[PDB]
């Protein structure tokens, strides 16, 4: 988005 | 309220250096105090950091399709957001007020501590050294050490173990990225 | 180097949740997870850039479900309290009647729950003062500042007043001109 912060997504646990 | 308590923290770590030349993503998962699993860029899968975390690591790795994506995020992630905020992170400069003055009124020919104040400034990075009638002093300088106010901007206090005396003169030095050239403050004994 | 870091907790009981970013140790923003809208530490921040909110509450949903099976997992060991290292400090050298602020360093403690109190001559200060959220640290601890700005006097003696369940009592951190 060049001026949006970009989230990293956690990953779920079995 | 005598429960006990349970903490998880998520952590993605974008390590720049020398510009976004080499980045480094480190996520790491932590159960209470400690870290359990983590995703470590420079190795391309999650280990377990201890055993706790062993089933995660196992359970994710499994994923090749998620592996990739993670190994792509240094880029996508890391590169990019360093992008976004640059102007007014990396480059943020704010130039620190300078003084000088005695710790505390002392009677003539008295030991005191010349205190060069450094505040309001940004980012951490500074040098701070000490002059006798235009003479480096090195020895006895204690210090608060770096300071991060929350805000933005640090501060510090360096201090110089000394006796003064009339006619002596001594110079405060200020290196800090927001100057070209040294801030200098003079305080006469 | 810099770091650029996503730090996002879950804590139970309580169900507090949090979601941040920190730029060599400062914040650059967080996620009010209550109104769902992206809190920029400094205001010119939100002009240049921008985050949608929306994301936080997603992963904080994951790191809820997350630290219920952690939790499990470990045979239900909780946390151990880590008492809080308080230090208060004005921003800059103290001028008499000459305005400053008072920040209460607040260090080094988990779990992130503490309750933090100004008092001016022992009376409780509810109006000028602003705090940061919960900050990570590298060894997992967690860091806060709260503020008060003021004006110095010979008259007037100031504590920064914390609880934590790592402490015995209500902590009082105290501060007054010469």
């Amino acid at each position: 988005p060049v001026s949006k912060m970009r989230m990293a997504t956690p990953l779920l646990m079995q | 309220d005598t429960r006990p308590r349970f903490l998880w923290q998520l952590k993605f770590e974008c390590h720049f250096f020398n510009g976004t030349e080499r980045v480094r993503l480190l996520e790491r998962c932590i159960y209470n105090q400690e870290e359990s699993v983590r995703f470590d860029s420079d190795v391309g899968e999650y280990r377990a950091v201890t055993e706790l975390g062993r089933p995660d690591a196992e359970y994710w790795n499994s994923q090749k399709d998620l592996l990739e994506q993670r190994r792509a995020a240094v880029d996508t992630y890391c590169r990019h957001n360093y992008g976004v905020g640059e102007s007014f992170t990396v480059q943020r400069r704010v130039e620190p007020k300078v003084t000088v003055y005695p710790s505390k009124t002392q009677p003539l020919q008295h030991h005191n501590l010349l205190v060069c104040s450094v505040s309001g400034f940004y980012p951490g990075s500074i040098e701070v050294r000490w002059f006798r009638n235009g003479q480096e002093e090195k020895a006895g300088v204690v210090s608060t050490g770096l300071i991060q106010n929350g805000d933005w901007t640090f501060q510090t206090l360096v201090m110089l173990e000394t006796v003064p005396r009339s006619g002596e003169v001594y110079t405060c030095q200020v290196e800090h990225p927001s100057v070209t050239s040294p801030l200098t403050v003079e305080w006469r004994a | 180097e810099h770091v650029i870091i996503q730090a996002e907790f879950y804590l139970n009981p309580d169900q507090s949740g949090e979601f941040m970013f920190d730029f060599d140790g400062d914040e650059i923003f967080h996620v009010d997870m209550a109104k769902k809208e992206t809190v920029w530490r400094l205001e010119e921040f939100g002009r240049f850039a921008s985050c949608e909110a929306q994301g936080a509450l997603a992963n904080i949903a994951v790191d809820k479900a997350n630290l219920e099976i952690m939790t499990k997992r470990s045979n239900y060991t909780p946390i151990t309290n880590v008492p809080p290292e308080v230090t208060v400090l004005t921003n800059s050298p103290v001028e008499l009647r000459e305005p400053n602020v008072l920040i209460c360093f607040i260090d080094k403690f988990t779990p992130p729950v503490v309750n933090v109190t100004w008092l001016r001559n022992g009376k409780p200060v509810t109006t000028g003062v602003s705090e940061t959220v919960f900050l990570p640290r590298e060894d997992h601890l967690f860091r806060k500042f709260h503020y008060l700005p003021f004006l110095p006097s010979t008259e007037d003696v100031y504590d920064c007043r914390v609880e934590h369940w790592g402490l015995d009592e209500p902590l009082l951190k105290h501060w007054e001109f010469d």
